[PDB]
């Protein structure tokens, strides 16, 4: 259903039932009354649903960008290359969105599975969380509501500036 | 209405102030203007600061919700006076008084709470002692380092 | 896992249904209130089978089902926590709301709105619930302003009465201010934490809070109606008896205490938060306590009451103690509901006398609420066992043992005394002494449905804070070693309370005048907050808002400075202009000084 | 302090005009003129439990089993709780005891 | 614009409502009720009216030190717990005009006798009118006071708003 | 845009060549088939905008925009109808026609490219709105009104032209995607802060910007219905549109001159929402509300945050249905007492049920109740100006308490209490009326389900 790579989860360990009390567990029958009045007819439903379904199969395809040249490679007020450059950072800048959307919704599930132990055993997620957190942070913050490919080069080249500037005095 | 009914400039001579009461349905010894500022009030009557709720609950009013009849002459203020909003009625509390105490107590609540803030209450026991250096791992400490152990004796 | 889901989204679900059929699809109003009544019933029992698997196997987890709207790296989502605090809430909020809508059958019968009722009344439910089982910030707020909108609607229920609209707006004016809080905590949370989620709130874990939670407590301070925006709670009694028992009981009133609840792994680490909270809590539960010793009107002692617990709960926030926190909102909700409902019972055999002057002589005459008075009456001062009990002592225990600010520590206990005196002023002059009340007697409590919706929450009075404490799990380490005089505290001053009372009722039966101290009318008068704060904040503010903003600045002086100062100096020139005599030789003679000025002045011959 | 002659007749006149208002608010017979034990109460119950109980948790099942539960992260369950000397369902695990106690 | 005796006995009935509220209990009550009776009879026959005037507003001055600050109120009084309640019950006869109708076909023998009353109504008032125009001084009535119908088979001059006004418990 | 141009130009043709008991219907029935045809404006792409041609394109802001503008036609026609009963079959067909070149006006200035052609049809809304007010105002004040609106609007906008046509004889082209790619930065200069001025000044005058409002509340005061509502829907989203769209050019200048804009919107919002608490006049009162939140968008689009633009749009598209529908509401009470005072008639709740229920709603949407697009606009606002200063939170807090206080002020002034005795014409809400509520509040509450094809580009 979703690659399990990417929303990784942890194997599941379920304890076996090991009763010390002679009473009945209301929940195991009412487990057992579910399945029957709602899991069973449910499910028929979907099987019905499903064979209309194998009769009709039709397909759709995840779009693929071919590469352009970025920024960078484009000559001043050349709108025609400015364009195509600017409109695939914009598309990048939306991926980038949902990476860290991505890696957001894996630190939120660690915390609710993990229950009283989370904040030893979802040290590798916060991690890496925190890394993303600041590479997006490095490229698109600050950029204002008119953002552009242009105004995110040059928040870059300040930065490579800095950073050029501290490692030659060190 | 006439312009001639309509509220006007403030009254410079006393047949100005009769004519201006007669409009407002006052008499000329009850009709007082706000005072002649560059405030805007004209000669509008300045009638007494008070709450509708002031007013006699029991009398037959045109208007029984504001307490008002029809044809008298509003207050600068009505839309403030209104029975849902400020009550300038007598209190069985002098209203200074009243200040003093709430004040007082307020005041004598926040520095007793300083007080006892900087004299708390605790019982005589030691710190609530936590194994494997104090809970290194669990309280999120980093797994490569290496915590200074605390250790705990019997007693 | 799938039916544990599967029937917590079937309790929110089926509780919107008679809200949906008001589409008239599926309507029959003959006798929507019983409707509307049933599905309580049947959505109470759809939510103990997943409280019975949490209790089981502590079994919890997360829907977040829908998603609405992403923000660039904010997702929002319909998510709902089903965990300890919901698990246990929802059951015990719905069995009383059963109860509270049993019981408005009967006395909001001849009401002709009485389908409005209920639907405002299920209205208010669900927005609770979404309160209760928000997983985020955003959905929170949802609930939290629903409610508070809710309460709104049902204060002003008479919307005739000028005072019941005023109440409702006093409502709506004191959570707003709180609701400042709120906002605060979701601007800072995002701004800092890039998060409206509990989940990564709690996982990032900030240890800079103090920000963050002030607001969290401002938000608290407003809907559990602590000190400084307290007023509005004893004013909502504006509205019918049912919408003040399930007002206090189960929905608005303990939504600030659980906000701060959802949020101890915050406020656990945060000791300047909780020294803040211990001492608004101590200060409310003394002060509203102090002010219901003298009132006279029924249901704003009872009203009292509830800010008084209130502020008992938010001490029990400030000394770490979220849990014992969260039972007490359990256990309350059963014998306060209870004694609003035994009121209304009252209430509606008196023909709407609310003063308790005018009662009396009802301990023979209504049996049956006068046992439900007791029983209420005893759970509330924590008589040991009865539901009241089981959070009460331990919280007085746990305040007496911890390191704590000492005042705040005496203020709750005298607070406690005060709960035994005031309790007592309710039992002695509505149903002890001889009867005051009017002379055609129209007592009559034998309505099943007054009945069986007190007999309900009577026997959760004393058996629900029993069977609460014996399976949820422990989440804490319990303090049970402590001299015997912090041990028994709670008992003892409850004890003096009685006999204090006791002697301080009796005595109003001597035939001697006694005239008013200043404690009398501090306490009578509310400490004289609603009388100098409702009244000089709403002068100063709307005479500001017509003097100065209105007229000063709109009708006066931005009009002067640009469009009626600019008009006058065109008015102006245009006279200048065309003000001629029409002369010839006037004309030609400007066109001599014209000529000679252009080259001697400005040289235009060059 | 009393009515005069004057304020009595008037009250009279009143009074006798608004007891006939009154008296004309009264419904006639016909109006309004509408245009055209144990087991029973199972009925309403049982008809109550399959349209407010089954159908809706037939459709939330469905909508969870079908559509959220095929999604990354909707629905996460906190892990269970894992004591010594349980067994694993998944892997046959045992879990060993904890250690010999102290006499306490 | 109260007379002196209308003050004084005001003044006693407001005491005895605060006393009230201050006793609570019947017997209690019963016994201050008495002494305070006693205190407005051993002045009654005071003649000097200057000496009443300031007997009276020293009374008001002890009234206004001991009264109750939370007096008992009924319950459908101004300021009392159901006061104006049931204003929103209250809807005024005129709306009836507007019904549909096929709403008013659902009371056919309540609206033909209101449209008697309406009939009433119409062929009284300028009767009422009339006299009330050659009753009213020159310059104007002088007092709120109304006439009663002089002649027989006459209205009181305006009737229709206190006659036909709601009831106190419309619903 | 010609397949919304050409049938907003047929409107025209259309109610002349009607019979004349036809030309509500016909007019009414044609304009909801064009707003239907506006939802294929939704083709909108994550990167690139939606560009026609030279002269027209369509983007996450003006979509947005421009379908308020087309469902608003229909519901001015039904709302000015029963007022212009009397009135001579060669004037309504006038009235009618002057709202069809509003529209059509409005369509053209949300989608030109070009800020020239943008200015012209910018300008040309005030022609049949200046009309709208001063012919079919009932009050003396509505000439007096109109030339208050008519100066106030050019004063700023004549120097707004000497600004554009100054940037294309230094820039070369006026073509908003032109300037995507060729702006440069704005540099420290007396010449610079006059540019500024002369291409803001004139979008904050229609806004209003606090200072700047005076002339507001006295076209709303004298407008007819019709030109109430599309004055606050859609005209002051002129100015806000107009801003979102300039301030590409003006940076990084508006890091400090926005300063000035910023205090008098955030002082502004807190004094006209207080003089709100006390107004006489029903649609006064409705007016000064339009002024305090307008104040936020100003203070939305000058911050320049991908959160304050997502709020902003939202804001300006949920403050058009609710205040449309507010002057509806206060109409529909008018067209029964003919007064505009707010306490004249109260209690109305006892006499209108079902209109008291419209009454709660556009209250409850007025002070921003979640999850209503009304509060996700204020939210997303009050979110990103707590990062541009944490001190504001206090300012806009304090300004939703007064907005809850004078919404349910106004709703508890006329509807609840006792209904005055003396007003015995309060006839039952006609079908009409209640249909008109129903298409603002509808669809603002539908929008609840799917926010984001009202939050902007920066979505
Ligand atoms: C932070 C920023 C704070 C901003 C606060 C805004 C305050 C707005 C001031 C109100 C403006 C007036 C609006 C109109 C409301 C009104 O006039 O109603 C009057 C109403 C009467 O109430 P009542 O006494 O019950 O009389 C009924 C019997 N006839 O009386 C009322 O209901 C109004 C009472 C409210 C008065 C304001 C009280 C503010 C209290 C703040 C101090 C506490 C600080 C926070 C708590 C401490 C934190 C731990
Ligand atoms: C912080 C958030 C706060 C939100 C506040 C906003 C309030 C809005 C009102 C609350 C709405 C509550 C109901 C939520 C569910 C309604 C939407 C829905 O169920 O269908 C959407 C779903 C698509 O799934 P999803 O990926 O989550 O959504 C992405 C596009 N938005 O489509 C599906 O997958 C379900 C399709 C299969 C359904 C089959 C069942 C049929 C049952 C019979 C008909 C009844
Ligand atoms: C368990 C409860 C713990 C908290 C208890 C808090 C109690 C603290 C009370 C502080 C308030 C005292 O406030 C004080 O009251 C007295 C009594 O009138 C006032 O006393 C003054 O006013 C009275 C009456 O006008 C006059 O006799 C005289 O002018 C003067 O005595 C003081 O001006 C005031 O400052
Ligand atoms: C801030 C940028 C925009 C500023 C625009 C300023 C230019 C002027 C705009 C309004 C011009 C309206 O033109 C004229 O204005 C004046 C007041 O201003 C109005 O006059 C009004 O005020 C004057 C003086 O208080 C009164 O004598 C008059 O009775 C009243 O109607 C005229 O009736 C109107 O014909
Ligand atoms: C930012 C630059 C904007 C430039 C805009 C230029 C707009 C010029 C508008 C017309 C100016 C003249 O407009 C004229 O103003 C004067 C006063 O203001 C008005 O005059 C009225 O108010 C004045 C002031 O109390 C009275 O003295 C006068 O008796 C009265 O008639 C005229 O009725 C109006 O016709
Ligand atoms: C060589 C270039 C010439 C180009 C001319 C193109 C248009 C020629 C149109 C000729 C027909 C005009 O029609 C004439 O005007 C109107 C509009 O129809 C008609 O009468 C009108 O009454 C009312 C409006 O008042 C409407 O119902 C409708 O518009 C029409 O019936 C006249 O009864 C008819 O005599
Ligand atoms: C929100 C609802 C709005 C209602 C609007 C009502 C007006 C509807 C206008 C319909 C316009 C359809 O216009 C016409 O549709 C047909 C489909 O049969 C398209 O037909 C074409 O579509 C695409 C084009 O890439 C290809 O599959 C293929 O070339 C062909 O099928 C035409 O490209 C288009 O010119
Ligand atoms: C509602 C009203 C809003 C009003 C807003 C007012 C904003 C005021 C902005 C002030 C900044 C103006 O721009 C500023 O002007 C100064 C001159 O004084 C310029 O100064 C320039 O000339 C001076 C010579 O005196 C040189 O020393 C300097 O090197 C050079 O920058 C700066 O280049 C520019 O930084």
């Amino acid at each position: 259903s979703w690659d399990k790579d990417v929303y990784p989860e942890p194997p599941r360990r379920t304890p076996a039932p090991s009763p010390q009390t002679s009473l009945p567990n209301p929940i195991t029958y009412l487990t057992k009354a579910f399945d029957l009045l709602v899991d069973r007819p449910v499910t028929l439903v979907r099987e019905f649903i499903e064979r209309q379904h194998a009769k009709n199969k039709y397909y759709y395809y995840h779009r693929e960008f071919r590469r352009v040249p970025d920024i960078t490679e484009c000559q001043e007020k050349d709108v025609l290359c400015m364009f195509e450059a600017e409109m695939q950072w914009r598309r990048d800048y939306k991926v980038d969105q949902e990476i860290v959307n991505i890696i957001q919704e894996r630190l939120k599930a660690c915390q609710q599975r993990e229950g009283e132990s989370h904040r030893q055993n979802c040290a590798k997620e916060l991690e890496q969380f925190t890394q993303v957190v600041k590479a997006y942070q490095d490229r698109y913050h600050d950029l204002g509501a008119h953002y552009s490919a242009r105004k995110c080069l040059a928040k870059q080249k300040q930065r490579m500036l800095a950073e050029r500037k501290a490692a030659k005095e060190a | 209405i006439t312009k001639d009914m309509l509220p006007g400039p403030y009254p410079k001579t006393p047949e100005e102030r009769a004519a201006a009461a007669k409009k407002y349905n006052m008499r000329v010894e009850d009709y007082e203007p706000y005072p002649d500022d560059g405030t805007g009030y004209g000669d509008y009557p300045k009638l007494p600061d008070r709450s509708q709720q002031e007013r006699d609950p029991w009398y037959d009013w045109d208007h029984p919700d504001l307490r008002l009849n029809w044809g008298e002459p509003m207050h600068w203020d009505l839309d403030m006076y209104i029975r849902n909003r400020v009550d300038t009625s007598p209190t069985p509390v002098n209203w200074n008084l009243m200040c003093k105490h709430l004040f007082g107590f307020v005041a004598f609540m926040l520095f007793m709470f300083w007080v006892g803030e900087t004299y708390p209450a605790y019982q005589p026991v030691g710190p609530k002692q936590y194994p494997y250096n104090n809970l290194y791992l669990e309280r999120g400490g980093d797994p490569n380092k290496e915590p200074e152990p605390v250790v705990h004796y019997e007693i | 896992m799938n039916m544990f889901s599967s029937l917590s989204l079937v309790t929110l679900l089926l509780l919107t249904m008679p809200i949906m059929m008001m589409s008239f699809n599926t309507y029959k109003p003959s006798n929507y209130p019983l409707y509307v009544k049933t599905a309580i019933s049947y959505a109470f029992i759809t939510s103990m089978i997943p409280t019975m698997m949490f209790i089981h196997s502590g079994q919890e987890l997360i829907i977040s089902n829908w998603h609405w709207l992403t923000i660039q790296t904010l997702k929002l989502s319909l998510s709902f926590k089903m965990d300890y605090f919901s698990m246990m809430f929802i059951p015990v909020a719905l069995f009383v709301t059963w109860s509270i809508m049993e019981f408005s059958m009967w006395y909001m019968y001849s009401d002709p709105n009485i389908n409005k009722f209920f639907k405002y009344l299920l209205l208010f439910l669900i927005t609770m619930l979404i309160l209760v089982t928000a997983n985020n910030l955003f959905q929170l707020f949802i609930g939290w302003e629903g409610v508070g909108i809710m309460s709104f609607l049902l204060i002003g229920w008479w919307y005739g009465r000028a005072d019941a609209n005023t109440a409702a707006l006093q409502a709506i004016l004191y959570n707003r201010i709180g609701d400042i809080g709120f906002i605060l905590a979701m601007a800072w949370f995002l701004t800092n934490l890039n998060t409206w989620d509990l989940q990564q709130i709690f996982m990032l874990n900030p240890s800079d809070s103090n920000m963050p939670l002030i607001g969290l407590a401002l938000a608290a301070t407003g809907k559990s109606a602590q000190f400084g925006l307290h007023p509005w709670l004893p004013s909502a009694m504006e509205g019918p008896t049912p919408v003040s028992a399930l007002l206090h009981s189960s929905t608005m009133v303990v939504a600030g205490i659980f906000l701060l609840i959802r949020f101890y792994p915050l406020t656990e680490n945060n000791k300047y938060i909780q020294s803040i909270t211990l001492c608004l809590g101590a200060i409310t539960t003394l002060f509203t306590a102090m002010c219901a010793l003298t009132q006279n009107d029924i249901k704003k002692i009872i009203a009292f009451s509830t800010s008084s617990q209130l502020g008992l709960m938010m001490v029990t926030i400030g000394i770490n103690q979220p849990y014992l926190a969260f039972l007490h909102i359990c256990t309350h909700a059963f014998f306060k509901a209870m004694l609003f409902m035994c009121s209304g019972s009252i209430i509606h055999s008196l023909n709407d006398e609310q003063d308790i002057r005018k009662m009396g002589g009802l301990f023979k005459a209504m049996p049956f609420t006068t046992t439900a008075l007791i029983v209420g009456s005893l759970a509330l001062t924590g008589m040991p066992f009865l539901t009241g009990f089981y959070s009460k002592d331990l919280i007085i225990e746990a305040a007496n043992t911890s390191y704590t600010n000492a005042w705040a520590l005496l203020m709750t206990l005298i607070a406690t005394s005060f709960t035994a005196i005031y309790s007592t002023r309710i039992i002695f002059f509505a149903l002890l002494g001889q009867p005051r009340f009017p002379t055609l007697v129209n007592i009559n409590e034998n309505n099943p449905l007054l009945i069986n919706s007190i007999k309900r929450l009577l026997i959760g009075s004393l058996f629900a804070g029993y069977i609460i404490s014996n399976n949820i799990p422990p989440t804490t380490i319990p303090q049970m070693t402590m001299p015997y005089y912090l041990k028994t505290t709670a008992l003892i001053v409850t004890i003096l309370g009685f006999i204090l009372a006791l002697e301080i009722s009796n005595m109003t039966k001597n035939l001697k005048y006694h005239y008013p101290s200043n404690a009398f009318k501090f306490s009578t008068l509310l400490g004289y907050f609603p009388t100098i704060m409702h009244r000089l904040a709403p002068y100063m503010n709307l005479s500001m808002s017509q003097k100065s903003a209105s007229s000063l600045l709109d009708l006066i002086w931005l009009e002067a400075i640009l469009p009626k100062t600019i008009s006058l100096a065109q008015m102006k020139a245009s006279t200048l202009v065309t003000n001629q005599k029409g002369l010839i030789k006037l004309y030609f003679l400007s066109f001599l000084i014209t000529i000679l000025i252009s080259m001697i002045l400005f040289n235009f011959h060059e | 302090s009393g009515y005069t002659p004057e304020e009595k007749l008037r009250l009279q006149q009143l009074r006798e005009l608004r007891r006939r208002w009154l008296k004309d608010q009264e419904l006639s017979p016909r109006e309004p003129v509408l245009p055209p034990n144990v087991i029973y109460k199972t009925y309403r119950h049982s008809i109550f439990a399959f349209t407010h109980v089954l159908i809706p948790v037939w459709i939330i099942h469905y909508y969870l089993k079908y559509h959220v539960t095929t999604k990354p992260y909707t629905i996460v369950e906190k892990k269970p709780r894992i004591f010594p000397g349980d067994t694993i369902l998944e892997t046959g695990e045992v879990i060993p005891p904890m250690k010999e106690f102290p006499d306490q | 614009y109260l007379t002196h005796q209308q003050k004084v006995l005001r003044l006693y009935k407001r005491a005895l409502r605060h006393l009230e509220s201050w006793c609570i209990h019947r017997d209690k009550y019963r016994y201050f009720a008495c002494l305070l009776r006693a205190r407005f009879d051993e002045h009654k026959n005071e003649k000097d009216m200057v000496k009443a005037t300031q007997l009276l507003r020293e009374a008001e001055e002890e009234f206004w030190h001991g009264q109750h600050p939370q007096p008992y109120i009924f319950p459908e009084s101004p300021g009392g717990t159901s006061y104006e309640r049931y204003e929103c019950y209250k809807v005024p006869e005129w709306c009836l005009d507007d019904w549909h109708p096929s709403e008013k076909a659902m009371y056919p023998d309540y609206f033909a006798k209101r449209e008697q009353w309406k009939k009433l109504r119409r062929e009284s008032w300028e009767r009422e009118v009339k006299q009330l125009q050659e009753e009213t001084p020159v310059g104007g009535p002088r007092t709120e006071a109304l006439p009663p119908a002089r002649k027989q088979g006459d209205l009181p001059p305006l009737w229709w708003h206190i006659v036909t006004r709601p009831r106190e418990r419309p619903m | 845009m010609l397949k919304y141009i050409i049938p907003t130009i047929m409107l025209m043709p259309l109610t002349w060549l009607s019979k004349n008991n036809m030309i509500w219907v016909n007019s009414t029935a044609h304009s909801l088939l064009i707003s239907f045809t506006s939802l294929l404006l939704m083709n909108q792409f994550g990167d690139n905008s939606l560009n026609f041609s030279l002269l027209f394109f369509s983007d996450s802001l003006s979509t947005p925009l421009l379908i308020l503008t087309m469902w608003l036609l229909p519901l001015m026609l039904m709302a000015s109808q029963h007022h212009l009963s009397k009135e001579n079959l060669t004037r309504k067909k006038l009235f009618i026609t002057m709202l069809i070149s509003l529209q059509l006006f409005l369509i053209m200035t949300f989608t030109a490219m070009e800020l020239i052609l943008f200015y012209i049809l910018f300008e040309a809304t005030l022609v049949p709105t200046l009309i709208i007010i001063t012919r079919w105002g009932n009050q003396t004040e509505r000439l007096n009104a109109g030339l208050y609106f008519l100066f106030y609007t050019l004063a700023g906008s004549l120097p707004l032209l000497v600004a554009l046509i100054y940037i294309q004889n230094t820039v070369g082209s006026l073509n908003f995607l032109m300037l995507q790619y060729w702006v440069q930065p704005v540099h420290n200069s007396w010449s610079n802060v006059f540019m500024w001025l002369a291409c803001m000044m004139a979008f904050m005058v229609k806004m209003p910007l606090y200072g700047l409002h005076l002339w507001l509340p006295k076209a709303h005061v004298e407008a007819p219905i019709a030109g109430s509502m599309v004055l606050a829907a859609v005209l002051l989203k002129l100015g806000g549109y107009g801003m979102l769209r300039i301030t590409l050019i003006l940076n990084p200048m508006t890091d400090f001159m926005a300063y000035p804009f910023i205090m008098l919107s955030l002082w502004g919002m807190i004094m006209t929402s207080s003089i709100c608490l006390r107004q006489t006049d029903l649609k006064s009162l409705i007016a000064y509300s339009s002024v305090s939140h307008m104040a936020l968008v100003i203070v939305a689009i000058l911050i320049q945050t991908p959160w304050s633009y997502m709020g902003a749009t939202a804001l300006m598209i949920a403050h058009g249905l609710t205040s449309s529908m507010l002057f509806c509401l206060a109409n529909s009470n008018y067209e029964r007492i003919h007064s505009r005072t707010m306490i004249l008639a109260r209690g109305l709740q006892t006499l209108l049920p079902l209109m008291a229920t419209w009454w709660l709603l556009a209250s409850l949407t007025n002070l921003a109740l979640p999850p209503t697009i009304n509060l996700i606009g204020e939210l997303f606002v009050v979110m990103s100006t707590f990062s541009w200063s944490n001190i504001t939170i206090i300012l806009m807090g304090v300004n939703m308490v007064i907005t809850a206080l004078y919404s349910l002020y106004m709703l508890i002034m006329t509807q609840r209490g006792k209904y005055t005795y003396h007003i015995n014409n309060i006839s039952p809400s006609f079908t009409r009326e209640n249909a008109l509520m129903s298409l603002h509040i509808l669809p603002l509450l539908l929008l609840t389900l799917n926010p984001k094809i009202i939050l902007g580009p920066l979505y």
